């Protein structure tokens, strides 16, 4: 949120001049600052628009946000940190997976209204197998090329 | 006996007589027979004496088993001694896979992130 102002002419407004305060805008609209803007707008200020210059060399610079010559694929977590994650995620998957079975049977026998507003426990429904196996494979796997890469790069 | 391998089949293509034309063709086999036999043996065993290897080879002269014994390169000492061919050096190496197995964990990712 970024606006600018111009204070207008409030004397000249009431000599006649009121339809005369239009410089040549373009326009979007405006509307909780109607407050100070209905007679800001229209009495003592204006809208000016907003712009940016996006220059290449400061996009090229801004875009910088990792140095990674010593980050991933030039490392990998703890073999032992890395398993007692496994762990507890997979049994995780048994609790929830429980529940799931438990769902399935009911709805079946119910309306798509009751399963709807269902928001008591959302631990019981899918949202939570996804939200584990994309954390858990992606760890994985990649936690699985890392191995390899350094295999051979490192040979 | 010829895809799986069991010999005295070199026994019966002399017994199949009943038609003499069998006789006279399947001659040609017995050249193919042998070599089978040395390949499994180069692998199967690593000490036999010299008169064994000519009856197994199905020949009868001491001389033909000293040219078959010089062609695999094999040393005529009082038994005929073999040299480890089997495995000689092992696949202890997962280096060779090293890039291989890189390229089908891509892959995975590739499938989990297409759009699909």
């Amino acid at each position: 949120v970024i606006d600018a102002f111009r204070l207008i002419n409030a004397n000249m407004m009431v000599l006649g001049h009121e339809p005369r305060q239009t410089t040549s805008n373009l326009g979007h609209l405006n509307k909780p600052s109607i407050q100070a803007l209905i007679h800001g707008l229209n009495r003592h200020y204006y809208s000016i628009t907003i712009n940016y210059r996006k220059n290449e060399l400061e996009q090229k610079m801004l875009l910088n946000l990792h140095k990674k010559s010593w980050m991933e694929g030039l490392t990998l977590q703890d073999y032992s940190e890395h398993c007692k994650h496994n762990e507890s995620v997979v049994k995780e998957m048994l609790e929830l997976a429980k529940n799931y079975n438990k769902a399935v049977e009911e709805e079946d026998k119910m309306t798509p209204e009751q399963l709807a507003i269902k928001n008591v426990g959302k631990q019981d429904p899918k949202r939570h197998l996804e939200e584990h196996v994309d954390v858990l494979m992606t760890s994985n796997i990649v936690q699985c090329l890392a191995a390899m890469l350094d295999t051979v790069v490192f040979k | 006996y010829l895809m799986e391998g069991s010999y005295n089949k070199v026994f019966l293509a002399k017994g199949n007589i009943p038609a003499e034309s069998y006789t006279f063709f399947i001659d040609i086999l017995l050249d193919t027979i042998r070599d089978e036999i040395a390949g499994c043996i180069e692998k199967a065993y690593e000490k036999i004496l010299f008169t064994e290897a000519t009856r197994i080879l199905f020949f009868n002269t001491p001389k033909k088993m000293t040219d078959y014994a010089k062609k695999r390169g094999w040393v005529l000492g009082p038994n005929n001694y073999y040299s480890f061919a089997s495995q000689q050096q092992k696949p202890e190496d997962t280096t060779i896979p090293s890039t291989e197995l890189a390229k089908q964990v891509i892959e995975y990712a590739r499938q989990l992130e297409m759009i699909v």
